[PDB]
RNA sequence: AAGAGCAUAGCUGUUGGGACCCGAAAGAUGGUGAACCAUCUAGUAGCUGGUUC
RNA sequence: AUUGGAUAUGCCAUAUAAAGCGCUUUCGAAGAGUCGAGUUGUUUGCAGCUCUAAAUGGGUGGUAAAUUUCAUCUAA
RNA sequence: UUGACCUCAAAUCAGGUAGGACUACGCGCUGAACAAUAAGCGCAGGAAAAGAAAAUAACCAUGAUUCCCUCAGUAACGGUGAAGCGGGAAAAGCUCAAAUUUGAAAUCUGGCAACAUUUCUUUUGUUGUCCGAGUUGUAAUUUCAA
């Protein structure tokens, strides 16, 4: 295949070939609003592996933030907010200025029958996985909140327990 | 805030009525999965023997049944595990050999015998596993005689001086890389 | 009034076999049941036994 | 396991049975597909400034500086010097 | 140096929880109107008053 | 009145089939502005900021020694 | 002169979907004068969250998560305050990306005609056919336990 060279490729942030292409894609971006639909991901590589295929129900949106609470998180809600009919999946980073971040979201139709009818991605149609980065439950959220596996990472204190006999 | 316990007698009678109706859900076969016999720990629990999650998967190559096969017939793997005193080999081992002996197969399909499975149905039985397989504690041992070379063997000549030469031995093997 | 005043009591498990205990062999006193307020002034015997 | 409980060999005297390798550990294992690939990109992406900058430090024997420099551009020092001594392999085979 | 403690109940004292009851301005959060409102609050009380055969 | 799914039964099915396990004469791809480091805030965790990785590598610890072996796991 | 492909519009075009309320319990963000609290904002379910180790340990080793007892008012910090181990409740495992099938895109939505089925004339499909999606990758196989 030729995604062993995408993210190969994709980890060489400072080489020149990412370094231009990077700011011909920010310079466009500025100019579009500022989150716009995508047609097809800018690293088919990067969705891909996020859960992403190239059928029907799926769908990309680009979105850019103000740096200066994590922008990664920032730009899912923002977009949840606008795509409001559609459970958001995912999301990635592409670009970056002076003054902006850039992101790629990958949202999925819970209501288009191909989508249901595909078993790896029935799970989100069922009501619990709707608007999960409200409840910050995405790959970002989940990290943000500190949620793992690990010594590493309230109430079980503060209540009083009053046996039956004691 | 406060956690009171008056729902404790009601929370005992609902795990009982929980089993009850687990039991009869699935009446033919046994209520409890079985579990290895496994080791806690540490140097206060190590001598005891308790039950561990799952048979790794060199103890069900060794018994002859495939890790998909043991699922199936209730047996559960764990993966994590790795067992390395080839006697945690051996007790799980018949440990799951005489769950083997003692299991009977329904065959599938209209009662035709597949491979070994079983020939006989109406020996159905739920069977507590803790009976049929108890988890014993370490055999220890009663009335061992002599060792009077054990005698002259006065503790501290290991014990007082390994754990110095144990304490020592960095400082040691420096030394002897240091003068080479 | 609070809920989790104490409602329950624990006691020894020995203490209350020794009670159950001294209470089955105060029944068979019959000093002791008429004091409670049994009438057995006609009952055959007591402890009473009747067959299986 | 001298029977005992102290020592440079101590622990509950059996015989330990050798253990297969399991594929967790394999990671970090070289595939020639995966070492081609990693040749190719790196031949056509090229290099970010600051190795740039090193090698010629290298070329002109400026070594102690070039590794106290690449020790600040990525943190640690098996990483600065992980990153010499490939950088020179690519000086000589240059 | 030939172990005396463990458990339960009661009484009394003390420490902390609103903490014997009643009572100070105030402060915060969020609102309504052109100051007010509701919660936090049963606050700070080193005191005043009362405290039952 | 429906339904629980099992029991038996009847009819189609398609079944030129695929899968499990002896072996390998070997191959094994494994998630990047992410990990990480410094820095600022806040309750090690997270977050802004600049830099920015690697393949027996990386995370984590018992050891050592301040480095080392060893153990255990395979993140984004 | 025409046809492709791409980018963007427009439809009172066909089909769908989002808002709002409840919020005891869930998960977030924010946060006071106590408290990772009250208030504020966002978003769910019958449970939610967590979850099949980048986890423990230093043992004769343990083996997803959650909860209870214990550890323990201990370690640690400077009044705050855990966790490993042990016992018990419950147990259930897994799916992708990373390689090809190149002797066949084997995949999928929708329009139309039939065959059905229904908690149900209200539901849910199937077959055929057409069309589009899709080689910037839908299927099959594989997920490190391999």
């Amino acid at each position: 295949g030729a995604y062993k060279y995408l993210e190969e490729l994709a980890k060489k942030k400072q080489s020149d070939v990412n370094l231009f292409l990077s700011r011909v894609r920010a310079w466009e971006y500025r100019q579009m609003n500022v989150i716009h639909r995508a047609s097809r991901p800018s690293r088919p590589d990067k969705a891909r592996r996020l859960g992403y295929k190239a059928k029907q129900g799926y769908v990309i949106y680009r979105i850019r933030v103000r740096r200066g609470r994590s922008a990664r998180c920032t730009a899912e809600e923002r977009v949840g907010r606008y795509c409001s009919n559609l459970r958001v999946l995912n999301s990635y980073w592409v670009n970056q200025d002076a003054t902006y971040k850039f992101f790629e979201v990958i949202l999925v139709d819970p209501s288009h029958k191909a989508i249901r009818r595909d078993p790896r991605i029935n799970w989100i149609v069922n009501p619990v996985h709707k608007h999960r980065e409200s409840r910050g439950l995405t790959s970002i959220g989940k990290k943000s909140r500190g949620i793992g596996k690990g010594h590493r990472f309230w109430l079980r204190h503060n209540t009083l327990s009053l046996r039956r006999y004691r | 805030y406060v956690k009171t316990w008056f729902n404790q007698p009601g929370r005992k009678l609902r795990r009982r009525q929980a089993r009850q109706t687990k039991a009869a859900k699935i009446a033919p076969r046994p209520v409890e999965a079985i579990r290895p016999a496994v080791k806690p720990p540490t140097i206060r629990y190590n001598m005891k023997v308790r039950a561990g999650r799952g048979f790794t998967l060199e103890e069900l190559k060794a018994a002859g049944v495939s890790r998909r096969v043991a699922s199936t017939i209730g047996i559960p793997v764990d993966h994590r595990r790795r067992n390395r005193s080839e006697e945690s080999l051996q007790r799980n081992v018949e440990r799951i050999k005489v769950y083997l002996a003692h299991l009977i197969v329904f065959p599938r399909k209209a009662g035709q015998p597949k491979k070994g499975d079983a020939t006989d149905v109406s020996g159905a039985e739920q069977t507590d596993v803790a009976a049929v397989l108890p988890i014993t504690q370490e055999a220890v041992e009663e009335a061992k005689p002599i060792t009077e070379e054990a005698k002259n063997f006065n503790a501290f000549s290991t014990l007082s001086n390994e754990r110095a030469y144990a304490r020592y031995a960095g400082a040691r093997a420096a030394f002897q890389k240091k003068r080479a | 009034t609070k809920t989790w005043r104490k409602w329950h009591v624990k006691v020894n498990q020995n203490e209350k076999r020794y009670a159950i205990a001294s209470a089955v062999a105060a029944s068979g006193v019959p000093s002791l049941l008429l004091a409670r307020g049994h009438r057995i002034e006609e009952i055959p015997e007591v402890p009473l036994v009747v067959d299986d | 396991a001298p029977g005992l409980v102290v020592g440079l060999n101590k622990g509950k005297t059996l015989t330990k049975r050798q253990l297969p390798e399991r594929p967790s550990r394999r990671k970090g294992h070289l595939s020639k597909r995966t070492a081609f690939v990693r040749s190719i990109v790196r031949e056509v992406a090229g290099f970010a400034p600051y190795e740039r900058r090193v090698m010629e430090l290298i070329r002109n024997s400026q070594d102690k500086r070039a590794r106290k420099l690449a020790k600040k551009r990525l943190g640690t020092l098996k990483r600065a010097k992980g990153k010499i001594e490939e950088l020179t392999s690519v000086i000589q085979s240059s």
